[PDB]
């Protein structure tokens, strides 16, 4: 079993954990106590460790510079599921600064963190890779997640590392220093991860609100959508799928150059509870929905930008003759460079959710990511050039040239993604 | 004597071969999910090792995938002997370089031990058949190392490869042209014959010639399997006069590097009496040589043939074969030096779903268009070095990527030069 | 050899030509939004420059509009090569004088460089086709300077112009008659043949012959495009006997200044099997020569023909052509000196939405009524000098406005005199 180790870093990555792990528990027929619930299905071993007893243990580590995200997750939301010896807690938190997560505070926990990671690594014969789930907003997520990633890559250089980077909103999750942490941490993700998924919370809020225009939803829906997208990305790593069979294949399929690894996603039906009653989603509509504006979890229109890679992973019966006509029917909405064939790959895997006829998710390497980076970079520059809030970072060791370096690296990254636009 | 050992490499290789084995078991009279039979017909010894009342297909099943055995039990029952299935540890992520370089010495040694055992249970080796897909990570790189290894251990043995090439219009992965060229370079160097197949051609056939609505790969594999079962009919059903793999290599390959063949069959019938009794050899020949049944993205009626072979099955009249072939010679275009054109054979035993049927193979200069498209896609990506790090950081030098391309171009240039020279070889 | 370079000028020019190109790509088998094709039919070299597997239509796209390239990508995908698209800076506000005089030397030089490149990729120039609209500011004045410039650089090359004239009843702008006369004066001097089309005639056809309810210009352009695709069938589908642009000029134009032709086609079918299999050449000839399918505001059955041509497409019987044309000769009226009347041609390849179809072109004296109406509207406005400052303050002298009118009247007088003299040329 090619086993994956999942690490949740920061208050949001931890907030997500109970939704992510409950989906996996139900998907594979395991209860929330780790007990088997009937017949186990899928390659359970890839995400769960088998205990000396009948219990399955999520193969995961929770990291928080304060005590609170972990305390709520392991004591109130999903009791007895997470192993307490795999939880790392600090006391001070991060004061919302990148500087604490990466230079002044979070560094004292690296021996503890790498020790716990090795204990988890030592339990597996065939380790495929790591998934690091983190916010790029707050200092713990923005700071430690790259600190952890670098420590792992220097010890286990042959593994594939994937990050799930969550970009906070400009409204419900906003912060007055968001642009500093976002640029300072993109600068490190650029050299740290092999694959980096970008999920934009503002897209989630407007997409769910659109789907919910007819009803009252639930406040839990925003977290369920964010958690589900990770579960679906990973579906092919858990079931014997004819696609993204392994993390190494995701890397070879989607990332042509070491720096161009930032990926976008699209998902349909977003959540089962959003699409209820008569939901006979025919193979034809599902593929049109996946390139629709209201299914893309980014401020990206596929028609406005250029594709470098595009993989569509469906679940349930999806006849191949339909998938091919749907792709041909994309026309010029899905366009690549003249140095590439229109390398759009699609197929389907096993469905576990008894309420849905079919579903799917896509992974896109598209130039539109550059627009998010430029948006955040412009905000960074307005603040930086007039020293807003820089004293708080300088006080913890961020010599000013550190900010200048991040500024230049991101402008170069934006420039490179837009090369095919010109 | 003409015993055949099949080698199945990678997921496509196993699914296609699987469909083949289950159709073979229907014609001979064996249970497709058990191997058990009481009363069988034909020469079952060519493809099956019979122990007691169980007919064990002679195949080596190869993957890099961690759980290949369980994945077979779930679809093929107990038809395949688990001792012949070689499992892997990690896998090749659509990267030729992993299947070819970084596969593990032990993985390859086990495959070779299994092959040796299969060739050790034979009075003679009639040939090997490799089933695979050129754009994958194991059916391309590992399948290629296996051809190299097999040909080094058993030179002078006909190897036939059946492989899936990129489709002409849409592509799967961006890396596909790198995997396809290196696979082709090794096919050029090691196969005796290679059958070029692709999915775009097969889908058009599945949608227009089969009655199936919205076909999937499961249905598409029955067209490939039909090509595979018909091409082995004379071997399986004997006959005083017959065709072995060595007859096909001798007759269809005039030069050692021009062995890439097209395949076509008709009628295509799904199990059940859904067919119509056309019963006409003339109609089947007209169809097999048209463009509509060709299983590759090419258009053979506009090219020139170096050689071709036609195998007729069932109660075909000699008189109709002669008239039907006279029509074919008049309508198509052949190169002068090869003056007889064809290899013709008949097998009196009918395919299970039709009284009559025809399979055609041949060397049509048109085939270069498949290779030229692959070449061009590679050249554009290679010039820009997109996704290239995936091959050079896995052991290849730019030199190997360039030499593989050069060999492919040599074959294209040889087919085209011969074809153009041919116009004046008649004056 | 008979390679065609199309020139599209102004908004109407680009929309009409656009519809044409997308219909051509359906008959030959090319993707209308990509240019990419694997298997094509017909002689695609006449209109497309093929590079790799992409068929690039040979056209020069011209405007004065600031963002013409983006405006094309949004509707036609990547079918047109951006290097052939010439953008402008400001625009001509429905003023011939701006398109003709005040356009910018650089704008015109770029158009000419693009034309030279397109004629430089040809073994021979078969002719040029200009698509435009006479009442506009760029398709009139700039399109006119282009005809002048093209004819000076390439004399002895057949130029065909397809153009939209004012409608007979309602008009668009008050300036329209000034733009229309100066455009016509230049068509008289520089085109080899001109096809006169207008929207009033086309709307009646769209509402009565097509099934579309409440048609817009988008639907109206499919009638014009159908005329354009049928008139080029023999060129595109070859044939032992065929029609090039030089065959049409030689046969339909008896004098150098009487080259204005009417066009008519039938059946008119929108994509989809919405047609009925009438399959009768006799019925199609009866229809094409009636007044109901004429694409201009004129009534040809009441005039006299100098010459006409009929191109039949699809599996038309020789016997039916002869009988059908005998009927046409008996019913219509011809001028005695031209004693044979017609040019007749057939192309065995069917239009994509009908097994059979017919296109007719010809010189019918009735055409002067279009020109006479334009003349009269101009004379009234010109006498009062309404909207005149817009032309003289943009470089024209009253002398140029008067000379253009005089040339138009000469053509009208020559058509009418010939027609009246004709009654006694039979005694
Ligand atoms: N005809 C046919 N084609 C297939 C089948 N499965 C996969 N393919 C094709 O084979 C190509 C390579 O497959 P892949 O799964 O990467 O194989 P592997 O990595 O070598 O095990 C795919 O991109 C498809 O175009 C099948 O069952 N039949
Ligand atoms: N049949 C047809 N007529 C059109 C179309 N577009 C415009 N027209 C006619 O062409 C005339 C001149 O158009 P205009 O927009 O001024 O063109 P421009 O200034 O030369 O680019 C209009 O007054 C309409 O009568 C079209 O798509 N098809």
């Amino acid at each position: 079993a090619r086993e994956v180790i999942t690490i949740h870093v920061g208050e949001l990555g931890i907030q997500i954990a109970p939704n992510f792990w409950k989906y996996l528990c139900d998907e594979h027929n395991i209860d929330y106590k780790g007990q088997e619930k009937g017949k186990i299905r899928g390659v359970i071993d890839n995400f769960f460790e088998k205990a000396s007893i009948g219990k399955w243990i999520p193969r995961t580590i929770l990291v928080d510079l304060g005590p609170n995200a972990i305390r709520k997750v392991t004591k109130k939301d999903m009791k007895d599921f997470f192993d307490p010896k795999r939880c790392v807690m600090g006391l001070a938190g991060d004061a919302n600064l990148f500087a604490k997560g990466y230079y002044s505070y979070g560094t004292r926990f690296m021996e503890e963190i790498m020790d716990k990671i090795q204990k988890e690594v030592d339990q597996t014969e065939h380790l495929q890779g790591f998934i690091v789930v983190h916010s790029i907003g707050d200092g713990t997520g923005a700071g430690l997640a790259p600190l952890i990633m670098e420590a792992i890559k220097k010890k286990h250089p042959k593994l594939v590392m994937m990050s799930y980077s969550i970009v906070p909103s400009q409204n419900m999750d906003c912060s007055t220093i968001l642009p500093y942490n976002a640029i300072l941490s993109l600068d490190k993700l650029t050299s740290c991860a092999d694959i980096s998924m970008i999920i934009d919370n503002d897209s989630i809020y407007r997409i769910v609100a659109t789907q919910g225009k007819e009803n009252e939803l639930s406040e839990s829906i925003f977290d369920q959508v964010l958690a589900k997208a990770l579960v679906e990305i990973t579906a092919t790593l858990r079931f014997n799928s004819p696609l993204n069979r392994s993390m190494m294949e995701m890397s070879t399929n989607l990332v042509p150059f070491p720096r161009n690894h930032f990926l976008m996603t699209s998902m349909s039906p977003l959540e089962t509870s959003l699409t209820s009653a008569h939901q006979k989603i025919e193979t034809k509509e599902l593929m049109q929905d996946l390139i629709d504006q209201d299914h893309i979890l980014a401020p990206i229109t596929v028609e406005k930008g250029v594709f470098t890679a595009f993989v569509i992973a469906l679940r349930g019966e999806n006849p191949h003759s339909i998938l091919q006509n749907s792709i041909k029917g994309f026309g010029d909405r899905v366009k690549f460079s003249e140095i590439f064939p229109t390398a759009i790959k699609a197929d389907s895997t096993t469905l576990t959710d008894e309420k849905l006829a079919r579903s799917g998710i896509t992974l896109m390497n598209h130039s539109g990511v550059a627009n998010l980076f430029q948006f955040l970079l412009t905000q960074f520059e307005l603040m930086y050039d007039h020293d807003a809030f820089t004293t708080w970072y300088y006080q913890e060791g961020m010599q000013p040239s550190e900010f200048e370096a991040a500024k230049n690296n991101i402008q170069k990254l934006i420039t490179e993604y837009k090369q095919d636009e010109y | 004597a003409g015993e055949i050992v099949c080698i199945q490499v990678g997921q496509a290789g196993n699914q296609i071969a699987g469909a083949f084995w289950q159709k073979i078991c229907a014609e001979h009279g064996i249970d497709p999910v058990n191997g058990k039979a009481i009363d069988v017909v034909g020469d079952t010894d060519i493809f099956f090792n019979t122990i007691g009342d169980k007919y064990i297909p002679r195949a080596v099943v190869v993957d890099l995938e961690p759980a290949v055995v369980e994945n077979i039990r779930e679809k093929f029952g107990t038809l395949f002997d688990p001792k012949s299935i070689v499992s892997g540890a990690d896998g090749a992520g659509n990267n030729f370089a992993i299947g070819f370089n970084e596969h593990g010495a032990e993985t390859l040694e086990k495959v070779m031990q299994v092959v040796e055992q299969r060739v050790s249970e034979t009075e003679s080796i009639g040939g090997f058949i490799l089933t695979h897909s050129c754009g994958g990570g194991t059916g391309s790189g590992f399948g290629s190392k296996i051809l190299k290894t097999i040909r080094e251990r058993y030179p002078k043995v006909p190897i036939f490869t059946f492989s899936i090439f990129p489709s002409p219009k849409i592509s799967e992965t961006v890396v596909e042209p790198y995997n396809a060229i290196m696979t082709l370079s090794n096919l050029i160097k090691y196969a005796s014959c290679s059958i070029v197949l692709d999915n775009e051609a097969l889908f058009s056939i599945a949608e227009k010639k089969l009655e199936v609505e919205n076909p999937s790969l499961e249905d598409l594999n029955l067209i490939i399997a039909q090509v595979l079962t018909n091409v082995t009919a004379s071997l399986r059903f004997s006959g005083t006069l017959n065709l072995d793999l060595g007859k096909l290599v001798t007759n269809l390959v005039p030069f050692s590097n021009l062995h890439f063949l097209m395949a076509s069959t008709a009628p295509l019938v799904l199990a059940g009496k859904e067919s119509y009794e056309k019963m006409t050899a003339k109609e089947l020949s007209a169809q097999v040589f048209g463009d509509e049944y060709i299983c590759a993205a090419c258009k053979p009626t506009t090219g020139r043939y170096l050689a071709a072979s036609v195998l007729f099955r069932g109660a075909v009249k000699t008189s109709d074969v002669n008239e039907a072939m006279a029509t074919v010679k008049e309508q198509n275009s052949f190169v002068n030096w090869i003056p007889t054109g064809f290899k013709i054979s008949k097998s009196e035993t009918s395919p299970k779903d039709s009284a009559l049927g025809v399979i055609m193979l041949g060397n049509n200069s048109e085939i270069v268009s498949v290779f030229e498209r692959i070449g061009a896609n590679f050249d554009r990506l290679w010039s820009r070095k997109a996704f290239a790090h995936w091959f050079t950081d896995s052991g290849f030098e730019e030199k190997d990527l360039d030499d593989a391309r050069a060999l492919v171009q040599k074959v294209i240039d040889d087919y085209r030069k011969l074809t153009e020279d041919a116009e004046n070889l008649y004056f």
